DNA sequence: TATAATGGGAGCTGTCACGGATGCAGG
DNA sequence: CCTGCATCCGTGAATCGAG
C-alpha cells in the first residue's frame, strides 16, 4: 500500500521543492 | 497483429522479450560459489564477474 | 391537477362496484376539457356523485 | 452457527460473510463526532474558569478518566466538599445559560 | 472527401503541430458541426437501400450450371470427395467475391449516396462483407467443429433466408458468441501474465550509455521471388516512428544526428530512401540493448506514443507495454461475431 | 472496493466538451458528501457538520442552498471515469463533472472509442481523487484531453467516428 | 381495427401445451389422481417400490396417498410457507419367524405441489425447476483419441446410480476393463459370469488377431468363485477375500437392481443397440446361485466388430439428440425422493436391531426427517431449482421451457468445453438455435422449441407430416432424432396443392445434410417453420431478415419486458402472441358458453349454460418476483353474452387477449445532433404527456422484532429524539399509514432496541449532566427508505407472537412488512428495445416543438439512429416499420407469420393505399405541394430515388412506397435535406432503469476480516477497484491516486477516520499509513508458521502493529 | 483541456515532475490561506456565484496558474524543509 | 458399571494443456 | 549402468455487475 516508483512516486521527480520568490529572497539573505 | 489489422510498435514487445532473456545457466563456475546448471540472473552474473575477474580469480 | 374519491387512499386503489381501477379513472380524467368562461378564474373544483 | 464461507450464487466468486458489515470498528463519521463531541466540550469548559472547569472535569472524568467525590476534589482544591458542590453546581449551572445561548452542543445530543 | 483516415492524418497533424489544447478544440469542433450536418444530412434506412444487382440471379445460374458440371466430373469417378468439395468451395469463394464486388460497382456507378455506401465508404459503419450480406449473396457458413459447409446461403437479409440457411447461419453465430464469451478468457489471462513479468519495468534514468543498438530491416527476403523487397509501409513505422538513432545516417542529402528522435516524417523519408537504394537498414536505440537496471532509459526507448514525443523519465512501460499488446487481443476477440 | 466511488447508466454528452462529463446530483451529492458538509457549513445553511448532515440524510429536508453550495465544492476538482473491462491505460480517464438532472452519467462522445462502450445499457464508475496529489495527477495526467494518441500505436485514439464522420462526409 | 394476415402455410397441428413439460411431467411422477391400485411403478410409487422391502424382522409397503393442501396457493405467499400435501404410507411390520403382522399408516411429513402454470412455492416465493439434458444411459463407442485404430467402450447409467465402465483393447493385446478408477483384464470378469473358452470361441471367433488377446490359460485354469476372489483382491486391496463378501460387493456393484440402475431409456438404447433383450436394467444377473450375464457379451461382440471394421457397427455421436436426453421436473424430484427414501431406509435397519426385538410398530421404526429434508433440499438450495421470473408471462413462459446441462450430475463450468455448447444437426425442431444466454452458460442453457415434446424415455420429439407418393396426410408423426435421421423430410413452404404436392424438385433433409430431390423420395414433410425456432424467437416478425445474433438478443429481451400501464400489442404480429397469453395464465377466460352477470375492479361473476354462478376474484396490484405489478383488468361489461374459451380479465401486458410487451410508437430513423451516437435513442415528450412507456413497480420491505438477551425489540410509535414532523405519517403502533408518501430517509417501520452495555464516555457523561436529560433506556433502530428509493404505501402485513394463526421462528417476536409501490415513467437512462436485436437507453427527452414532424404536423416519437442498422445486420425492424407505417394510415394491423410472413410487394400495395389516405385527404382540403416539399423532390430526384420529370404526388407517392416520407425538423422549419423513412414501431421498455442502479458512496459498511468496503447498491457498497484498474493507474503513473486506493479510500482505518475528519474540517488528507488488509496478509502467513518482518534499510525489524503483537 | 498544458509540459524535464509541483504549491496556497500567492490582484482566478464573482476554491487552478506566470522556483534541494514551512508560516502566518 | 455382540461405505466418472518429476525398457 | 521416451500428478484457465 505504499507509493508506488513511478510516474510522481520516482525518486527522480520525487524530492522536487516549490518556493515563491518572496520567500525565497526571505531564506536566503536569511 | 498485423495479420488482425492492428498496428503495434515493436517497442513494447521487445520490453518482454527483454525480460525473456533476463536469465542465464551457468557453464563452469570457476572460483565461485555457483554450481554447474544453476540458473541466475544476467545482471547479478556480470556483477559477480566483474566482482570476481577485477580480483584476479 | 388533483382527485380525491371516498373510500380511496392512493392511485394504485381499486374501487367496489367499479369496473375501472383507480389510475384508469385517472387516466380518463386527463382527457378532460374544462373551458373557463372567466379569465379571472384560476382554480375550478368540481364535484361528482353518481350510483346504480 | 452457519459457515461464514457458505456460497452465494451458483457461481464461486461471492460468499456469505462478504455481506455482513462490521459493527464493532468505528466508522469514520463515529470517530470525527467523538472527536468533535471532545472539541465542542473544550470550547464550553472555556467559558468558564480553570478552577470550576476543573472541578467538573475530576467529577465527570473527563481528565485522568476517573469520577471523584466531593471529599477528593475538596481534598485537591482546599475547600470543603460544600464548596465543590456550590462550585459544581454554578459551573454547569453556566454552562446551562452558554448552551441556551450558543446552541452548539445541542446537536449531539444524539 | 473526408472520411476516416483523412480526419485522423488531420488530428495527428494538428497534435504535432499546434499542440494538446488546440487540438481538442479542433476535436470539439469537428463533434458539433459533424453531428449538426448528420443530421439534416437526410441519410435514413429503408430496404430499397439495400440494392440487389441484376448481376447477382446470373452469377447464381453460372454457379449452379459449374456447380452440375463439378457433379458431371464426379459421378463419372474422375475427381474425390476432396477435390469436388475444395473445388465447391471455391467456386462459391469466387462467385461470393464476383456479386460483393458487382454490388459495390452498382453502388459506385447508379446511387452513388445510398446510404449503405455511404456508412461504408466514410468508414463510419460498415465494411462490404456486412454489406454483401445485406444486398448480395451471404456466402459461405462454416461447421462450429470448423472447415465450410458445401451448401452456402445464396439469400441476403433483404430477401430473407430459408429457416436451412438460418440453421446453418446459426452454427456459426453460436460459435462467435462461444468466441466472445469464453475465449476472452485466454487473451485476458496471457494479459495478466505479461504485466507480472514486465511490472517492475520503468524509465529510471536519462541514459546508460550503452553502445550497442539494433539493425531494423526495410527489407525482408521473400520466398516466392528469392529477392529482398521492401517490408510494408506500417510495419516499418511500427519499428522506427518514436525511436532514437544510435548512429548517424545521412542519405538523401540529410543528416540524422545520432541521439535523433525520429519523426514520422524522418521514418517516411528513410523509407522513400530505402526506394532510393541508399540505405538497407537503420540502427536504432532499443530496450533489447538497454543496459538500464531495473528497467530501460529515456534514450533506448523514444517517444512516449500518446504524446509524440521523448519518454518523461518515471513513467511506466512494462504496464503499458504489456496493456498494449493484450488489449487488442482481447478486444478483437470480442468482436469476432460481427 | 474502495471509499467516495460510484456508478450508473452512462448517456451520450454530444454537448459537453472534451474534458466533461455529466454526473447526476444525487451522486455528485454522496461522492463529495463530506466536502458538501465542510462547505455548508462555511456557509449558513447549517451551524456545524453534524446537523449538516442530519439534514441531507432526508431528501425532504434537502432545499437549493446544498445545490448551489455543492456547485462551489466540485468547482475546479475533477473525478475518474472507468469502465470495466478495463483493457489499457485508457480505460480510466479524468474528467470536470457537469451537475445534470436525472439519474445518469453523460460521457463525451469522442472517449467512448477508448473506453470501447456503447449507449446500449453500459455502466460506469466514478472515483474521486481526494487529495490535492491525486487531484493533480489527474488533471494533468489524466485528464481526457491531455491523452488523444494511443500509447500502443501512437496513432490518434480520440478520433471523428459515426455520426461525425458521416456528417462531414456528407 | 382490422386484422390482415399472410401466409400460404396451412399448419394442421397447433403448438402443444407450452407448460406441458413441467405439469404432465410431475403429474405423472405423483399418481395422486390415481387410484392406489390402479397406480403403475413410476416416480414415487417407483421409488417406495424400489427401497421396500427391508429384508434385517421384515419391514414391507403397501399403498402410498397425497392430502390436500393446508393452505391455498395465495396464502402460502402471503403467509411465507410452502405450497404442498401431507404424505401418507401404508406400511405393515411382519416379523419372518414369528409371524406378527402390525400394520399402520405414518406420517412422512409435505411434498411440494405443482400450480397450474407449471411453477412451485417454496416458503412464500414462486420457484421454477429447470429441466436438465444429459448423456442418456447405454452403451457408446467413441474412438480412442491416442490410437487410431483403436476405440473406447464405455457402459453408462443413471446418474448416481451405478459407475462408469470403460472396455478398452491395450497395446499389449488383451482387453481391459475399467470400473471406479480401476483397471484390470476383462477376462476375468468374463470367467466370473459362467463364461469359458469354449463360448467365447465359438462368439467371438469371427475376428482374428482380437480374440486371442483375450485367451488365457491362467484365467480358464480357476472356476467362477476362484475368478471371483481373484477379481475381488483385484478391485478391493488390503479387504479379505472372503467369498461372501465377494459376492456381495460385485453383486451390489453391477448386478444389484437397487444400488446399479441403468435408464429404462438407457435398457433400450442398449438394446436395440445390441441387437438384443435386456430382462432388468442391470449389467448382469444372480440367479440360481451365482452370476449371469446380460451386456457384457454383446458390448464386447459390438466392440470387436467395430475394432476389425466390420459392416454394421458405427462411433456414436455425444451430442446427437438421440442420445442426449432431459430429466423433467418428476425425474428430478424422484430421484432426490429417492435418495432421502433411501436414508429413511437405513433408518429402518438400524432401529430394527437396536432397541425391542418384540415391542415395535411401523410408527416407533420409522423417521420421516431424511425424506423431508431431501426433498427440502431440493426444491431449496439445489441449483435447478431458481426464482421464477415473473417479470412477464412471457418470462415465466419460457422460464418453464428452459433446459440447462448444469446442476447436480450435469457439467461444471470448467468441465464444459464449447464441444457440447455448439448447435447439432438434430437441434433442428427439438432445441432452438438462437435463444440462449450470451453470458458463461452460452450453449450450457436452452429453451424447448414450440412443437417439440418430451417422450417418456426422456428424448425430445417433433411432429412431421405422413407424405406417401405425392398425398400429405393431416396425420403427423412425432419422432426422436435417431429415428428422424432415417428418413427424407422436405420443407414446409414446398408448393402443395391441396394435400398434392406441386414442385418438381423439393427442398429436403437426409440426416440433417440439405438436398434437392423429386418429390417421389419424400417420406416426411416439416409440419410449420415455426417448429424450428423457440416460443420466443416465433414472436420476432420478419425474422428471416435478421442476424442470428440480433434474434438471440431479440428473443431474450422479450422476457426482460416490464408490463405497462397502456401496453399495446405490436402493430406487425406474428400470431403466437394471443396463445401465449393463453398458456401462461396471466388472462382469465370462461370455462362454458353463458352469460355476465357482475363486472368489477375487484371480481368478474359469470352464470353459465349449467346455470350455476361462478365468480372469479381478481389479482390486483400483486407485487412480482421482480417487482413489476401483476394486475388482471376486466374485459366484459355487464350482461355480456359469452362463449367457450372467451376473454374476461386481460392480465398483466396484456391488450384484448394478445401479448403486450410494449407499444406501437411513431419512429423516425435519422441521426439526430449527436444524442443517438452509438445506439443512443431520442424520445419525445408527449411520450411521458399521454404515459406511454410508464410501469408501477412495488417493492416490499421486512422488518422483524426478536427476543434478545438484553430486552424485547419493540415496535412503537415512540422513538427517542425525534422530531413529531418525522413521526407524521406513522399510526400509533409505528406503522406507516396506508396511503401515504415515503422519501429516502423517511421511517416505514419505527423500531426500539435497548443499548448495549457499555460506560458511557466522560465526554457523554458530561453532555448529559449539562442537558438535564437523563439517557433513553432504548435505541431506535427502525426501517428507513433505501437511498433512491420510495412511493406510497399500498399495503401492510403485520404478524405478532401470541395471536392466532401465526407463530415466527424462534426469539422473533413479531414480524411487520410494508408494500411501497410506485408509478415510473420514462425518463433518461431506461433502456429501450424492439424485437430484432435493436437496443439502447434515452438519451434525450426532447419538447415536442424539436421534434422533427410531418408535413400534417404529427411529430415522431422515437428518434432512431440508422447507423445502428447496417453494422448488426437485422433488418426486420426496418421491415416492421414500413408496415407499421402502411398500418399507421390504414388503421390496421397485421400478423406476419415466421419465414412466410409479407413479402416486399404487399407491402408496397399496402403503402400505396395508405399514400392515398395520406395525400388524398390533403388535396381534398385545398392544398397544393409545399415548396419545401420540391426541394426535397429535388433532391430525392437528384439521389435517384424518384422518376425525374412526373409530378410532385407521383414522386411523393414513389418515396411513399420506399417508405420515405418528407419530414420538417422542428427547430427549423426547414425540411430535411432528404426522404427518411418513418413508420410504427413496435418497442418495449426492459428491465434496466436508472431508478433501479444509480448508486454513490462516500462512506460505509466494511467487512469484517478485510476490513474493507463492502460490494452493491444494495449493501451500500464501494466499486471494486480491481487489478486492471490498479494496472490503468500505474500505467499513467498517478502514485498518490493509487495510494488512496489502497489506503485512505478502503483499507486503511485511521487514515480514513483522519481523512473524513479533516474533509469536515476543511483541512487536506493526511499521509496514508499502512493498509489493514496487508496485516491480515502477516498475520494468515504467520498462522502458516511463516515469519513475515517488515524492516528498514539497516536490516532491523519494524513493528507495523505499534507494540500490540509484541510482549 | 488545462490551460497552456503544453508550455507547462516544456518547463519540466519529465511531465510527472510538473505534476508535484503543482500539487506541493497547491499544499502550501491551500494550508496558508491563499496569501503567499504570486498572483496579482487581476489574476486571481474567479468562480461564478449566485452572489458574485468570488476567488477559485480550488488551489490546483492557482497552482497551474502561478507556474503559467514564470515567478516560481522549482527544484531539488534548494532549501532546508524545516526552514521553508518555518519561514512560510513567518511571512504568511497559518 | 455385566446375556452376547469383535475388519466401512460410498464412490460422481462429457476440460485441457502445460511443466516437471518418476519410472520404464533399451543401447 | 546412463540416455531417451512414456507417463504421472499438480497447476492454471479475462473484467465489472448482481446473487
Ligand atoms: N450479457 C452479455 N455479456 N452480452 C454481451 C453483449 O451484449 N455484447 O454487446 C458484447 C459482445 C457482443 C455479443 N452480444 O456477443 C460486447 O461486445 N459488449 C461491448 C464491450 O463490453 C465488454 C464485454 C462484453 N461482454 C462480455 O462478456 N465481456 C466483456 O468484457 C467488452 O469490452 C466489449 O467490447
Ligand atoms: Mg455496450
Ligand atoms: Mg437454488
Ligand atoms: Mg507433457
Ligand atoms: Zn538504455
Amino acid at each position: 500500500g505504499r507509493l508506488i516508483p513511478a510516474g510522481t512516486g520516482s525518486d527522480f521527480v520525487r524530492f522536487t521543492q516549490v518556493v515563491d520568490q518572496k520567500t525565497l529572497k526571505a531564506i536566503e539573505e536569511a | 497483429y498485423r495479420a488482425q489489422g492492428v498496428k503495434l510498435h515493436d517497442k513494447h514487445i521487445e520490453i518482454v522479450v527483454r525480460q525473456m532473456m533476463k536469465y542465464v545457466e551457468v557453464t563452469d563456475p570457476g572460483d565461485s560459489r555457483l554450481l554447474e546448471g544453476q540458473v541466475l540472473e544476467k545482471w547479478d552474473v556480470e556483477a559477480l564477474n566483474e566482482r570476481l575477474i577485477a580480483e584476479g580469480k | 391537477t388533483s382527485v380525491y374519491i371516498e373510500d380511496v387512499l392512493h392511485e394504485f386503489s381499486t374501487i367496489p362496484g367499479v369496473k375501472e381501477d383507480v389510475v384508469e379513472i385517472i387516466l380518463n380524467l386527463k382527457e378532460l376539457v374544462v373551458r373557463f368562461l372567466n379569465p379571472s378564474l384560476q382554480t375550478v373544483t368540481l364535484l361528482l356523485k353518481a350510483e346504480g | 452457527p452457519v459457515s461464514l464461507e457458505t456460497p452465494i450464487g451458483d457461481e464461486k466468486d461471492s460468499f456469505y460473510g462478504d455481506f455482513i458489515p462490521d459493527e464493532h470498528l468505528p466508522s469514520p463519521v463515529d470517530a470525527a463526532t467523538q472527536s468533535l463531541l471532545s472539541e465542542e466540550l473544550e470550547k464550553a469548559l472555556s467559558k468558564l474558569s480553570e478552577r470550576e472547569a476543573m472541578v467538573l472535569k475530576l467529577r465527570k472524568g473527563l481528565i485522568d478518566g476517573r469520577e471523584h467525590t466531593l471529599e477528593e476534589v475538596g481534598a485537591f482544591f482546599g475547600v470543603t466538599r460544600e464548596r465543590i458542590r456550590q462550585i459544581e453546581n454554578k459551573a454547569l449551572r453556566k454552562l446551562k445559560y452558554h448552551e441556551s445561548r450558543t446552541r452548539k452542543l445541542r446537536d449531539f445530543l444524539d | 472527401p473526408q472520411e476516416k483516415n483523412s480526419l485522423k492524418d488531420l488530428v495527428y497533424q494538428a497534435f504535432l503541430r499546434l499542440g494538446m489544447e488546440k487540438t481538442a478544440r479542433l476535436l470539439d469542433a469537428l463533434k458539433y458541426y459533424g453531428f449538426t450536418f448528420s443530421t439534416t444530412s437526410g441519410i435514413t434506412i429503408g430496404i430499397d437501400d439495400a440494392v440487389i444487382p441484376e448481376e447477382k440471379k446470373q452469377y447464381l445460374e453460372e454457379a449452379d450450371r459449374k456447380l452440375l458440371q463439378i457433379e458431371q466430373a464426379y459421378e463419372m469417378g474422375f475427381l474425390t470427395d476432396r477435390e469436388r468439395y475444395d473445388q465447391i468451395l471455391q467456386l462459391w469463394t469466387e462467385t461470393t467475391e464476383k456479386v460483393t464486388q458487382a454490388v459495390f460497382k452498382n453502388f459506385e456507378e447508379n446511387y452513388p449516396f445510398n446510404p449503405l455506401y455511404v456508412m461504408a465508404q466514410s468508414g463510419a459503419r460498415g465494411n462490404p462483407q456486412q454489406i454483401r450480406q445485406l444486398c448480395g449473396l451471404r456466402g459461405l457458413m462454416q461447421k462450429p467443429s470448423g472447415e465450410t459447409f458445401e451448401v452456402p446461403v445464396r439469400s441476403s437479409f433483404r430477401e430473407g433466408l430459408t429457416v436451412l440457411e438460418y440453421f446453418i447461419s446459426s452454427h456459426g453465430a453460436r460459435k462467435g458468441g462461444a468466441d466472445t464469451a469464453l475465449r476472452t478468457a485466454d487473451s485476458g489471462y496471457l494479459t495478466r501474465k505479461l504485466v507480472d513479468v514486465t511490472h517492475e519495468i520503468v524509465v529510471r534514468e536519462a541514459d546508460c550509455g550503452t553502445t550497442n543498438y539494433i539493425s531494423v530491416p526495410l527489407f525482408q527476403p521473400d520466398e516466392v521471388t528469392r529477392s529482398l523487397r521492401l517490408r510494408k509501409r506500417a510495419d516499418i513505422e511500427a519499428g522506427l516512428y518514436g525511436r532514437v538513432l544510435a548512429r548517424e545516417v545521412e542519405v538523401l542529402g540529410v543528416r540524422l544526428e545520432e541521439g535523433r528522435y525520429l519523426s514520422m516524417d524522418d521514418v517516411h523519408l528513410l523509407i522513400k530512401a530505402a526506394e532510393a537504394g541508399e540505405i538497407q537498414e537503420v540502427p536504432v536505440r532499443s530496450p533489447l540493448t538497454c543496459q538500464t537496471r531495473y528497467g530501460v532509459c529515456q534514450k533506448c526507448y523514444g517517444y512516449d506514443l500518446s504524446m509524440a514525443r521523448p519518454v518523461s523519465i518515471g513513467e511506466a512501460v512494462g504496464i503499458v507495454a504489456a496493456q498494449s499488446i493484450g488489449e487488442p487481443g482481447t478486444q478483437l476477440t470480442m468482436r469476432t461475431f460481427h | 472496493r474502495v471509499d467516495y466511488s460510484g456508478r450508473s447508466v452512462i448517456v451520450v454528452g454530444p454537448q459537453l466538451k472534451l474534458h466533461q462529463c455529466g454526473l447526476p446530483k444525487r451522486m455528485a451529492l454522496e461522492l463529495f458528501k463530506p466536502f458538501l458538509l465542510k462547505k455548508m457549513e462555511e456557509k449558513g445553511i447549517a451551524p456545524n457538520v453534524k446537523a449538516a448532515r442530519r439534514m441531507l440524510e432526508r431528501q425532504r429536508d434537502i432545499k437549493d442552498e446544498v445545490w448551489d453550495a455543492l456547485e462551489e465544492v466540485i468547482h475546479g476538482k475533477v473525478v475518474l471515469l472507468n469502465r470495466a473491462p478495463t483493457l489499457h491505460r485508457l480505460g480510466i480517464q479524468a474528467f470536470q463533472p457537469v451537475l445534470v438532472e436525472g439519474q445518469s452519467i453523460q460521457l463525451h462522445p469522442l472517449v467512448c472509442e477508448a473506453f470501447n462502450a456503447d449507449f446500449d445499457g453500459d455502466q460506469m464508475a466514478v472515483h474521486v481523487p481526494l487529495s490535492s496529489f491525486a487531484q493533480a495527477e489527474a488533471r494533468i495526467q489524466m485528464l481526457s484531453a491531455h491523452n488523444l494518441l494511443s500509447p500502443a500505436s501512437g496513432e490518434p485514439l480520440a478520433k471523428p467516428s459515426r455520426d461525425i464522420i458521416l456528417g462531414l462526409y456528407y | 381495427m382490422e386484422i390482415k394476415r399472410f401466409g400460404r402455410i396451412r399448419e394442421v397441428i397447433p403448438l402443444p401445451p407450452l407448460t406441458e413439460i413441467q405439469v404432465e411431467s410431475y403429474r405423472r411422477a405423483l399418481q395422486a389422481d390415481v387410484p392406489p391400485e390402479k397406480r403403475e411403478n413410476v416416480g414415487i410409487q417407483a421409488a417406495f417400490r424400489e427401497t421396500f422391502p427391508i429384508e434385517e424382522l421384515v419391514l414391507d409397503f403397501l399403498e402410498y396417498r397425497l392430502g390436500e393442501p393446508p393452505f391455498p396457493q395465495d396464502e402460502c405467499r402471503e403467509k411465507d410457507l410452502t405450497y404442498q400435501a401431507p404424505l401418507y404410507a401404508r406400511l405393515q411390520l411382519i416379523h419372518k419367524d414369528t409371524g406378527l403382522i402390525k400394520e399402520d399408516e405414518v406420517f412422512l411429513g409435505h411434498i411440494p405441489l405443482m400450480t397450474e402454470d407449471g411453477s412451485f412455492i417454496i416458503n412464500g416465493a414462486d420457484r421454477v425447476i429447470v429441466s436438465q439434458i444429459h448423456r442418456s444411459p447405454g452403451v457408446y463407442f467413441t474412438p480412442d483419441p491416442a490410437r487410431p485404430g483403436r476405440y473406447i467402450a464405455s457402459i453408462i447409467p443413471l446418474p448416481k446410480r451405478g459407475p462408469w465402465i470403460d472396455l478398452e483393447v491395450e497395446p499389449n493385446g488383451v482387453v481391459s476393463m475399467k470400473v471406479n478408477k480401476r483397471k484390470f483384464p476383462l477376462v476375468l470378469l468374463l470367467r466370473v459370469l459362467g463364461y469359458d473358452q469354449e463360448t467365447l470361441a465359438r462368439e467371438l471367433g469371427a475376428y482374428g488377431e482380437l480374440v486371442q488377446g483375450l485367451m488365457d490359460e491362467s484365467v480358464f485354469a480357476m472356476r467362477p468363485e476362484e475368478a471371483l476372489i481373484r477379481l475381488f483382491t483385484l478391485l478391493r486391496p488390503g479387504d479379505p477375500p472372503k467369498r461372501d463378501k465377494a459376492v456381495a460387493y460385485v453383486y451390489g456393484l453391477i448386478a444389484d437392481p437397487r444400488r446399479y440402475d441403468l435408464g429404462e431409456a438407457g435398457r433400450y438404447k442398449a438394446e436395440e443397440k445390441l441387437g438384443i433383450r435386456l430382462s432388468g436394467r442391470t449389467l448382469a444377473r444372480f440367479e440360481d446361485g451365482e452370476f449371469k450375464d446380460e451386456v457384457f457379451l454383446p458390448t464386447l461382440r459390438y466392440l470387436f466388430a467395430l475394432t476389425a471394421g466390420v459392416p454394421g457397427h458405427e462411433v456414436d455421436d455425444i451430442d446427437h439428440l438421440g442420445n442426449r436426453r432431459i430429466r423433467t421436473v418428476g425425474e428430478l424430484m424422484t430421484d432426490q425422493f429417492r435418495v432421502g427414501l433411501a436414508r429413511l431406509a437405513r433408518g429402518v435397519r438400524e432401529r430394527m436391531l437396536m432397541g425391542s426385538e418384540d415391542s415395535l410398530t411401523p410408527a416407533k421404526l420409522v423417521n420421516s426427517r431424511p425424506l423431508e429434508a431431501a426433498i427440502r433440499e431440493f426444491f431449496s438450495r439445489s441449483q435447478l431449482s431458481q426464482f421464477k421470473d415473473e417479470t412477464n408471462p412471457l418470462s415465466s413462459l419460457r422460464h418453464k421451457r428452459r433446459i440447462s446441462a448444469l446442476g447436480p450430475g450435469g457439467l461444471t463450468r470448467e468441465r464444459a468445453g464449447f464441444d457440447v455448447r455448439d448447435v447439432h444437426r438434430t437441434h433442428y425442431g427439438r432445441i432452438c438455435p438462437v435463444e440462449t444466454p450470451e453470458g458463461a452458460n452460452i450453449g450450457l442453457i436452452t429453451s424447448l422449441a414450440a412443437y417439440a415434446r418430451v417422450d417418456e424415455l426422456g428424448f425430445i420429439r417433433t411432429p412431421y407430416r405422413r407424405v406417401v407418393g405425392g398425398v400429405v396426410t393431416d396425420e403427423v408423426v412425432y419422432m426422436t432424432a435417431t429415428e428422424e435421421d432415417r428418413y427424407t423430410i422436405a420443407q414446409a413452404n414446398t408448393p402443395l396443392e391441396g394435400n398434392r404436392i406441386a414442385a418438381e424438385r423439393v427442398v429436403a433433409r437426409r440426416k440433417g445434410e440439405p438436398v434437392i430431390v423429386s418429390p417421389e423420395e419424400v417420406e416426411f414433410m416439416d409440419v410449420s417453420p415455426k417448429q424450428v425456432f423457440s416460443v420466443n424467437t416465433n414472436l420476432i416478425p420478419f425474422l428471416e431478415h435478421d442476424d442470428a445474433n440480433r434474434a438471440l438478443m431479440g428473443s431474450n429481451m422479450q422476457t426482460q419486458a416490464v408490463p405497462l400501464i397502456r401496453a399495446q400489442a405490436p402493430v406487425v404480429m406474428t400470431g403466437l402472441e394471443e396463445r401465449v397469453v393463453r398458456d401462461s395464465l396471466a388472462a382469465l377466460y370462461a370455462e362454458e358458453d353463458g352469460e355476465v352477470a357482475k363486472v368489477d375492479g375487484n371480481r368478474i361473476v359469470v352464470r353459465y349454460e349449467d346455470g350455476r354462478l361462478v365468480e372469479y376474484p381478481l389479482r390486483r396490484f400483486y407485487r412480482s418476483n421482480q417487482g413489476t405489478a401483476l394486475d388482471q383488468r376486466p374485459r366484459v361489461v355487464v350482461g355480456q353474452r359469452v362463449r367457450k374459451g372467451d376473454l374476461l380479465a386481460d392480465g398483466p401486458a396484456s391488450e384484448n387477449g394478445f401479448l403486450a410487451l410494449g407499444q406501437n410508437v411513431l419512429v423516425a430513423i435519422m441521426p439526430f445532433d449527436g444524442y443517438n451516437f452509438e445506439d443512443a435513442i431520442v424520445i419525445s415528450e408527449e411520450l411521458l404527456k399521454r404515459d406511454f412507456y410508464t410501469s408501477i413497480h412495488i417493492e416490499r420491505y421486512e422488518i422483524e422484532a426478536r427476543d434478545t438477551k438484553l430486552g424485547p425489540e419493540r415496535i412503537t410509535r415512540d422513538i427517542p429524539h425525534l422530531s413529531e414532523a418525522a413521526l407524521r405519517d406513522l399510526d400509533e403502533e409505528g406503522v406507516v399509514r396506508i396511503g401515504a408518501e415515503v422519501k429516502p430517509g423517511d421511517i416505514l417501520v419505527g423500531r426500539t432496541s435497548f443499548k448495549g452495555e457499555s460506560e458511557p464516555t466522560p465526554e457523554e457523561r458530561l453532555l448529559r449532566s449539562i442537558f438535564g436529560e437523563k439517557a433513553r433506556d432504548v435505541k431506535d433502530t427502525s426501517l428507513r427508505v433505501p437511498p433512491g428509493e420510495g412511493g406510497i404505501v399500498v399495503r401492510t402485513v403485520r404478524l405478532r407472537r401470541g395471536d392466532p394463526g401465526v407463530e415466527l421462528k424462534p426469539g422473533v417476536r413479531e414480524v411487520v412488512r410494508v408494500y411501497v409501490a410506485q408509478k415510473r415513467k420514462l425518463q433518461v437512462g431506461d433502456k429501450l428495445a424492439n424485437r430484432h436485436g435493436n437496443k439502447g437507453v434515452v438519451a434525450k427527452i426532447l419538447p415536442v416543438e424539436d421534434m422533427p414532424h410531418l408535413p400534417d404536423g404529427t411529430p415522431v416519437d422515437v428518434i432512431l439512429n440508422p447507423l445502428g442498422v447496417p453494422s448488426r445486420m437485422n433488418l426486420g425492424q426496418i421491415l416492421e416499420t414500413h408496415l407499421g407505417l402502411a398500418g399507421y394510415f390504414l388503421g390496421q394491423r397485421y400478423i406476419s407469420p415466421i419465414f412466410d410472413g409479407a413479402k416486399e410487394p404487399e407491402i408496397k400495395e399496402l403503402l400505396a393505399q395508405a399514400f392515398e389516405v395520406y395525400f388524398g385527404k390533403r388535396k381534398g382540403e385545398g392544398f397544393g405541394v409545399d415548396k419545401r416539399e420540391v426541394e426535397v423532390l429535388r433532391r430525392a430526384e437528384k439521389l435517384g430515388l424518384v422518376t425525374p420529370g412526373k409530378t410532385p404526388e407521383e414522386q411523393l407517392k414513389e418515396l411513399f412506397l420506399q417508405g420515405k416520407v418528407v419530414l420538417y425538423d422542428g427547430r427549423t422549419g426547414e425540411p430535411i435535406e432528404g426522404p427518411i423513412v418513418v413508420g410504427q414501431m413496435f418497442i418495449m421498455k426492459l428491465y434496466h432503469m436508472v431508478e433501479d442502479k444509480m448508486h454513490a458512496r462516500s462512506t460505509g459498511p466494511y467487512s469484517l476480516i478485510t476490513q474493507q468496503p463492502l460490494g452493491g447498491k444494495a449493501q451500500f457498497g464501494g466499486q471494486r477497484f480491481g487489478e486492471m484498474e490498479v494496472w490503468a493507474l500505474e500505467a499513467y503513473g498517478a502514485a498518490h491516486t493509487l495510494q488512496e486506493m489502497l489506503t485512505l479510500k478502503s483499507d486503511d482505518i485511521e487514515g480514513r477516520n483522519a481523512a473524513y475528519e479533516a474533509i469536515i474540517k476543511g483541512e487536506d488528507v493526511p499521509e496514508p499509513s499502512v493498509p489493514e488488509s496487508f496485516r491480515v496478509l502477516v498475520k494468515e502467513l504467520q498462522a502458516l508458521a511463516l515469519d513475515v518482518q517488515t524492516l528498514d534499510e539497516k536490516d532491523n525489524p519494524v513493528d507495523i502493529f505499534e507494540g500490540l503483537a509484541s510482549k | 483541456a488545462e490551460p497552456g498544458i503544453d508550455k507547462l509540459f516544456g518547463m519540466v524535464d519529465s511531465k510527472y515532475r510538473l505534476t508535484v509541483v503543482v500539487a506541493k504549491r497547491a499544499q502550501q496556497l491551500l494550508r496558508h490561506g491563499f496569501k503567499n500567492t504570486v498572483l496579482e490582484p487581476e489574476e486571481r482566478p474567479k468562480m461564478q456565484t449566485l452572489e458574485g464573482l468570488f476567488d477559485d476554491p480550488n488551489a490546483v487552478t492557482w497552482a497551474m496558474k502561478e507556474l503559467l506566470t514564470g515567478r516560481l522556483v522549482f527544484g531539488e534541494n534548494l532549501v532546508p524543509e524545516d526552514r521553508l514551512q518555518k519561514e512560510m508560516e513567518r511571512l504568511y502566518p497559518v
